[PDB]
């Protein structure tokens, strides 16, 4: 498949499915191959990038969905996060 | 405008916890206001006894998320074929990012200490604007 | 059955997925689209085990119930500089910051 590469301001390199980062609208104007990030460190934007997964994964689907598990600890940054990537 | 039509015919329905939370029937009456229903907790099931055009949708017991019923907002009794029951499978949404880290937030911060968070207005908002069955009636509507 | 990994090597992660019956080599095979290294240049680990091409995911301990997509398992990947093998190194994330007093 086409890969993206999201970059955590720590300098962790992730890299997702195109389609996976596609999600993310900021993401996709800031495509419009590699994507630096100097705020989300890489705890967060690994969790960003499992909740890719997850919602292509049980997006429209019949099998149970289980709670995307957030740690206390993660959960102000995440949301941060979230708030400006748009997902 | 969204209410349950009053028809007098019954209809069986299993209401299927297959959630991780305790869920809270609401039924919609003949005036539309919303009726709380006994709780189920987690992965239980209740037989229960409602009518053909009867509105139903599901919260979380706790802070009122939304929950699907049969993938959608809105269960309503249909005809029993057979004489077998109707089935409300009731389950999670793909909630956002953001209105998932929204309840953590929730769940761990008291409402007073919202503001004293560091973070920009509008998730303080975002925050204090938290699920309620009024707005999505309104919504719905 | 779909299992959920995160390939892993020094500041460097790749989240994808495999077939449970799927092999270690097969999954250098996607490495190497990814990274550009051939397979004969790579070692893969669970933990600190080597896994051996021939094995599926399965066989070693990757089942779709443990590698799910909120939560993927980790597989560790090695390299090889010209004449020998890396050592096994993956850099572990940043750390959380305390809680604030409000959550705390
Ligand atoms: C004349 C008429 O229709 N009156 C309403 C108030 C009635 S009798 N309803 C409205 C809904 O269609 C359901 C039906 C009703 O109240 N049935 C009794 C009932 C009692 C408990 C429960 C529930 S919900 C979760 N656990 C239980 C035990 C469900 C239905």
């Amino acid at each position: 498949m086409m890969y993206v590469k999201l970059i955590s301001s720590d300098g962790h390199e992730f890299i997702v499915k195109r389609e996976h980062a596609l999600t993310s609208g900021t993401i996709k104007a800031m495509l419009s191959n590699e994507v630096n990030f100097r705020e989300i460190p890489s705890h967060v934007l690994s969790k960003v990038c499992m909740y890719f997964t997850y919602k292509v994964r049980y997006t429209n689907s019949s099998t149970e969905i289980p709670e995307f598990p957030i740690a206390p600890e993660i959960a102000l940054e995440l949301l941060m996060a979230a708030n400006f990537l748009d997902c | 405008v969204l209410r349950s039509v009053n028809s007098r015919e019954p209809s069986q329905v299993i209401f299927c916890n297959r959630s991780p939370r305790v869920v809270l029937p609401v039924w919609l009456n003949f005036d539309g206001e919303p009726q709380p229903y006994p709780t189920l907790p987690p992965g239980t099931g209740r037989r229960i006894h409602s009518y053909r055009g009867h509105l139903w949708l599901f919260r979380d017991a706790g802070t009122h998320d939304g929950l699907l019923v049969n993938q959608t907002e809105l269960f309503v009794p249909s005809l029993n074929v057979d004489g077998q029951p109707i089935f409300a499978n009731i389950t999670l949404p793909v909630y956002t990012l953001k209105e998932r880290c929204l309840q953590v937030v929730r769940s761990l911060v008291k409402p007073e200490n919202y503001r004293r968070l560091d973070i920009v207005r509008s998730l303080y908002e975002d925050l204090e604007d938290h699920p309620n069955v009024q707005k999505d009636l309104e919504r719905l509507t | 059955m779909d299992v959920f990994l995160m390939i892993r090597r020094h500041k460097t992660t790749i989240f994808t997925d495999a077939k449970e019956s799927s092999t270690v080599f097969e999954l250098k095979r996607i490495v190497e689209g990814i990274l550009k290294r051939p397979p004969d240049e790579q070692r893969l680990y669970k933990d600190d085990q080597l896994l051996d091409d021939g094995k599926t995911l399965g066989e070693c301990g990757f089942t779709s119930q443990t590698a799910r997509p909120q939560a993927p398992a980790t597989v560790g990947l090695a390299f090889r500089a010209d004449d020998t093998f890396e050592a096994l190194c993956i850099e572990p994330f940043s750390s959380p910051p305390e809680l604030p007093d409000v959550m705390k």
